[PDB]
RNA sequence: CGAAGGUGUGCUGUGAGGCAUGCUGGAGGUAUCAGAAGUGCGAAUGCUGACAUAAGUAACGAUAAAGCGGGUGAAAAGCCCGCUCGCCGGAAGACCAAGGGUUCCUGUCCAACGUUAAUCGGGGCAGGGUGAGUCGACCCCUAAGGCGAGGCCGAAAGGCG
RNA sequence: UAAGGUGAUAUGAACCGUUAUAACCGGCGAUUUCCGAAUGGGGAAACCCAGUGUGUUUCGACACACUAUCAUUAACUGAAUCCAUAGGUUAAUGAGGCGAACCGGGGGAACUGAAACAUCUAAGUACCCCGAGGAAAAGAAAUCAACCGAGAUUCCCCCAGUAGCGGCGAGCGAACGGGGAGCAGCCCAGAGCCUGAAUCAGUGUGUGUGUUAGUGGAAGCGUCUGGAAAGGCGCGCGAUACAGGGUGACAGCCCCGUACACAAAAAUGCACAUGCUGUGAGCUCGAUGAGUAGGGCGGGACACGUGGUAUCCUGUCUGAAUAUGGGGGGACCAUCCUCCAAGGCUAAAUACUCCUGACUGACCGAUAGUGAACCAGUACCGUGAGGGAAAGGCGAAAAGAAC
């Protein structure tokens, strides 16, 4: 799940983040607080796929 | 712009106790967990979009945290922001 | 620890 | 580069039980292993109102110094040690004493 | 400070003995003034503050010269 | 019985305060020094 | 099939000491001959820790004051409720600023803390609680005063402005 | 590298991975909030308030970048007066702060000793300030010597508690010369002939070596005591590996290591060869450092306290010759000998360790050793600078005592 996206252009990257960050981040949040989550493994996992997207973005834009 | 992202990360989590349950049954206001700066207005945006609800007012305050003895050791909670807003005559969470 | 925000809150008389 | 590993039959080597075989299941950090049957600890497990109650006395497994263990040859009947090779560009575990792979 | 502009003349510690030698801290100070010296090649005065010594130095040289020693040191006057 | 300590935040961190210290070098030299000794509190801080 | 250390006993040398051993101890010790010393403590109103004495003595912090019934509890003069009594009332009431920094409220516990007991508490643990266009800060303006671009002065630091 | 892992107190819950992108280690990259030289302004440090320029969901409002001071350079503007200068704006370059000692320079005590005390000593010590480096400083004779000779500076052992200085008291204390470590000499004050002509500094390539991850690494069994043996007893093997550490009592042969032999995609220091850039070889002639040397006055440094006092430095006032000239050779003069000041550069032997790795100890073993073996410069005390503790040990394994 690293050098999947890799060859991606820029708008799809960009996509994929807002998506990461909207679904899977807020959501597992708030059900993390209220409770209703069980499995906590997930909200370190998509953490960490959305820093390896924002490390792309940036060895794609500018430099 | 990083706008959509910024109103992703103010909220962090809803605030439940016996304050939170009267305040929602009886002035349809929700009691919710925000960032540290986490001005009103973006708390407001945040709420519009990612609650799809229509909001008439918010009133932030932060709270200190505890200092607590665990242990041989002394400890202090971090501060956190808690914010009340205001729903207008429709509801939905 | 240390707590650094000593405002004043005066109400009023 | 581990001598003992997730899978092996081993014997003990000093302890209570020297000479006893069994089959190690983990390795910790500290060159500790766990066998069955070898080193039966009677834990006094306390009872607790949560989803578990357990209660009375638990016979379990007490890890071993990994240097108290070796591999068993299975084929010449005693213990042996353990050697790495490269063969092929891999490196694979092998006795001694007519050494064969593993 | 007490510097001399041309010479570098700085104040400088010393003793002074009485006749029972007995030895107090002291200081010397150049014999420093405030001169307006005439340029002719940019036609004006610059006031230097200058020592008599360095006011006899500025006299057998020329004050242009004196004055290129002086840019060449860093200093402005 | 008035004591000698009567407590008042802005004496205090206007007179010994981080930026009291910066502004002259013997309040810098003091800063040096308790750096050096690793104390925790640099100075009375708020 | 038991080292050092500890604790008794019995022998032994004119002495500081040595030897053997009972019990505890639990893994180190060291002959002889030489070598080097942080090499020997009863005192220094010696230093540190521990423990005695006075002694179960003085004291328990304003002479405004308590009494009873019921409740809870293992236990009630002190906690809760009720009825009386007494005290302050330009305060011993109600508000702030400064200063403290969760001492606020609820549940629960009585080890230590409370100069006594304690179910109680500003004590322990957990949870909850601080909502502003109008209050205040922030912000605009300035007093004493501080800092101070250039500048003046000063061995350097720096002083004054 | 890998069959284990998601740092610790500290278990749990939920999961990843097991033949390769789980985890871990190393190189090179990315992100790197706020305070702090803090640098957009301010400020009670981790806070408040902005201007300009770039792009965007309801005008709403957002995101990024820039905006300190000083020095130098260039451009454009620009007074009191024509010109001009001062001044102002803009752009680029450099600096700012911190850090244990060592180095050079600018200032500079007192206690104490003299059995008092003032010269003197302590002492150019403590301390304050400035500047730079990995070392710094000094350094190629206007030096010594003795009329015999040596040829930059620096450091160590002698000379030597010697000669001298000294209320000739207390004390201070050389040089010449000798033996060693290490050695390197140059450039400008200027023209001509010849012009990459050696040596240097900065950027590419290639070899070797080293650092930053690592890999393999020999050889023991049976009985006795025992909670457990590595111990006793008996018989074996390895050793270019019995250095160490761990393992249920003391292990060369159980484990990690050790001697030994290997390893680098990428980044790097060192020694060479090969390219580019910039100053620059060799010969002839000339020149060869002036408010300086020296002197008067007042001080300081040389072992040398003004004494018969040479030599050096300087505050003040004066002031040559310039090579047929000048300096020194311890008052001074003559004769001889030696050197050529008033302009600069220069590694080696030398000093120290905040920090990194390995190794060692007739060093300590918890009132010792760093104040700190235990999240200690902490708790605590003080307005503040500052002061500053106590506290190690279950067991082989929690098997930490169900009932």
């Amino acid at each position: 799940m690293k050098a999947k996206e890799l060859r991606e252009k820029s708008v799809e990257e960009l996509n994929t983040e807002l998506l990461n960050l909207l679904r899977e981040q807020f959501n597992l949040r708030m059900q993390a607080a209220s409770g209703q989550l069980q499995q906590s493994h997930l909200l370190k996992q998509v953490r960490r796929d959305v820093a390896r997207v924002k490390t792309l973005l940036n060895e794609k834009a500018g430099a | 712009m990083i706008r959509e992202e910024r109103l992703l990360k103010v909220l962090r989590a809803p605030h439940v106790s016996e304050k939170a349950s009267t305040a929602m049954e009886k002035s349809n206001t929700i009691v919710l967990k925000v960032a540290k700066d986490a001005t009103k207005a973006e708390i407001k945006a945040a709420v519009q979009k990612l609650f799809e609800v229509e909001v008439e007012v918010v009133n932030t305050l932060v709270v200190k945290g505890k200092v607590k003895r665990h242990g041989q050791r002394i400890g202090r909670r971090s501060d956190w922001k808690k914010a009340y807003v205001t729903l207008k005559e429709g509801q939905n969470l | 620890r240390p707590v650094y925000i000593p405002r004043p809150r005066p109400p009023h008389p | 580069a581990a001598k003992i590993r997730r899978d092996d039959e081993v014997i003990v080597l000093t302890g209570k039980d020297k000479g006893k075989r069994g089959k190690v299941k983990n390795v910790l950090s500290s060159g500790k292993v766990i066998v069955e049957g070898i080193n039966l600890v009677k834990k006094h497990q306390k009872p607790v109102p949560a989803l578990n109650q357990p209660g009375g006395i638990v016979e379990k497994e007490a890890a071993i110094q990994v240097s108290n263990v070796a591999i068993f040859n299975a084929a010449t009947g005693k213990a042996d040690r353990v050697g790495f090779r490269f063969e092929d560009g891999k490196k694979v575990r092998f006795f001694k004493s007519n050494s064969e792979t593993i | 400070s007490r510097v001399c502009q041309v010479t570098g003349k700085r104040p400088v510690t010393g003793n002074n003995r009485s006749h029972a030698l007995n030895a107090t801290k002291r200081r010397f100070l150049p014999n420093l003034h405030s001169h307006r010296f005439w340029v002719e090649s940019e036609k004006r005065f610059v006031t230097l503050r200058v020592s008599a010594k360095g006011m006899r130095v500025i006299d057998k040289k020329g004050i242009d010269t004196v004055l290129a020693e002086l840019r060449a040191r860093g200093e402005k006057y | 019985m008035k004591r000698t300590f009567q407590p008042s935040v802005l004496k205090r961190n206007r007179s010994h305060g981080f930026r009291a210290r910066m502004a002259t070098k013997n309040g810098r030299q003091v800063l040096a020094r308790r750096r050096a000794k690793g104390r925790a509190r640099l100075t009375v801080s708020k």
